[PDB]
């Protein structure tokens, strides 16, 4: 786990 | 994007 | 930590 | 460019 940006 | 997270 | 950012 | 963690 790791979403983003 | 331009910013991170973790969502 | 353990989660993102960015601050 | 990455204050995080
Ligand atoms: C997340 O940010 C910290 C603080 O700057 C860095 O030490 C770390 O390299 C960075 O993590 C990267 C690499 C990773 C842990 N494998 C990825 O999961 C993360 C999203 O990006
Ligand atoms: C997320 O940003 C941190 C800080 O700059 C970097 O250390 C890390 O490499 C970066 O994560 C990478 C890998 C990713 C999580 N799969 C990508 O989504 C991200 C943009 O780049
Ligand atoms: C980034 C780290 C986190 C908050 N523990 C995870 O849940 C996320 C999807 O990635
Ligand atoms: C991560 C990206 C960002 C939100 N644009 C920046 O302000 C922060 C310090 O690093």
């Amino acid at each position: 786990a790791x979403k983003x940006x | 994007x331009x910013n991170x997270x973790y969502x």
